């Protein structure tokens, strides 16, 4: 029943590899004074818990601070002109200020250091199957850290030939609700990579992706005064099961 | 009281020089119809911006960021005029603004340069600062609404225990 279904070709995904495959984290702290976005300051913490984390679930996990607009896009291109072939899965991180945009496909967008933005909807189709051929029938995750926009959330009272598409197996996980500011502590961290971190801890090795950001939104959901909800634009089409020694 | 103001008092509204200012800045806009004429007016509030950012940043002091007990005060050795001095050109930018979203009554959604100047991002000090203005030039706003005062230089926005991003 629950080590069943992990092994198994139609109901979830296969990551027999060692390693998994590339983890980029896209790390926005220190922005230019021009733009006037403040510094993200606890988000070096936020980094460095994910930075461990990804090497625990076995991927080549690389940092890259402080990135400009452009910088950013050729840092994900390079990422997806690799050869993923020997590689089973793909992970995206990006910790930054975001805001609201003008969307077709997929909301929100992410700024850089530069204080430009690039939007969520430019940065998933880098890896689709036209794009990146190497990842054809691969999950492939975005864990998006930044605000859906500039709105405050106060909340209501609660008593206590083979046949495959060329954008599938995408995965989009949102720290916010798109249209809704993420919060963050100095001191501790981003509310949605601090919860993250911690379910990602006790429930990697039992369950699912999907079941894991299921309690990292019912745990984000209960903070604060201001309010935050989590979620993901799920595309894929079996159970991701993370892997782990 | 020295550091901010809860209500707008004869000092805050615009000098003659910044009235003028206004006034063409506004006609230019309007009557203007390519990117390529926009130019001088973008040149004008960017070059006005990174002054009035420079203005806050002599004036005023962050004192104990990233905490509950954040303050705002005046730096030292600067008078109640340099503040309201402040306001006055905080004043021109928020009805500057209003008479633009006027002007684009019709095509309200042009992604026109000048007018995102006026639209900071929603983690930065200027924002903090037009929130507050708007909020005592158009009557409370309503967005929360608690018995807590609003400061016309809001200074303690977003620098402190939870923050944006």
């Amino acid at each position: 029943a629950l080590e069943s279904l992990r092994g198994n070709a139609d109901l979830a995904y296969i990551l027999s590899m060692e390693p998994c495959g590339h983890c980029l984290i896209i790390n926005n702290v220190n922005f230019c004074r021009e733009s006037g976005l403040r510094t993200r300051t606890g988000s070096n913490i936020d980094c460095e818990k994910l930075r461990r984390r990804f090497s625990s679930l076995h991927f080549m996990v690389e940092v890259k601070g402080d990135l400009t607009a452009k910088k950013m896009v050729l840092a994900l291109l390079e990422l997806a002109r690799q050869d993923h072939g020997a590689l089973d899965c793909c992970v995206v991180v990006i910790l930054s200020h975001g805001c609201q945009a003008s969307h077709l496909q997929f909301p929100g967008a992410v700024y850089g250091t530069d204080g430009c933005p690039v939007s969520v909807e430019k940065i998933v189709n880098i890896f689709n199957g036209t794009s990146c051929p190497s990842l054809g029938g691969k999950p492939k995750l975005f864990f998006i850290q930044a605000c859906g926009g500039e709105q405050k959330d106060h909340g209501f009272e609660v008593a206590s030939i083979s046949s495959l598409p060329t954008p599938s197996d995408i995965f989009v996980s949102y720290s916010t609700f798109p249209g809704f500011v993420s919060w963050r502590d100095p001191k501790s961290g981003s509310w949605y990579v601090e919860t993250l971190d911690d379910i990602f801890e006790q429930w990697a090795h039992s369950e699912d992706l999907q079941s894991l950001l299921l309690r990292v939104a019912n745990a984000v959901s209960v903070k604060g005064i201001y309010k935050q909800m989590p979620g993901c634009f799920n595309f894929l089409r079996k159970k991701l099961f993370f892997k782990t020694s | 009281t020295p550091e901010s103001v809860s209500e707008l008092n004869h000092n805050h509204f615009l000098s003659p020089e910044l009235q003028d200012k206004l006034d063409v800045m506004v006609s230019i806009y309007s009557c203007a119809r390519n990117n390529n004429e926009l130019e001088e007016i973008f040149q004008e509030l960017s070059a006005f911006v990174s002054g009035l950012m420079d203005k806050r940043n002599s004036v005023f002091e962050v004192r104990n960021e990233n905490t509950d007990e954040v303050v705002g005060a005046l730096r030292a050795g600067m008078t109640i005029e340099d503040r309201d001095s402040y306001i006055r050109d905080l004043f021109f930018l928020h009805s500057l603004k209003v008479k633009i979203e006027e002007s684009r009554q019709g095509k309200e959604d042009s992604k026109c340069k000048v007018y995102n100047l006026l639209c900071p991002h929603h983690s930065s000090e200027l924002y903090g600062d037009l929130r507050a203005m708007k909020c005592l030039v158009e009557g409370c706003s309503d967005d929360f609404n608690p018995f807590d005062i609003i400061r016309v230089p809001d200074l303690t926005y977003n620098k402190g225990s939870l923050q944006c991003g």
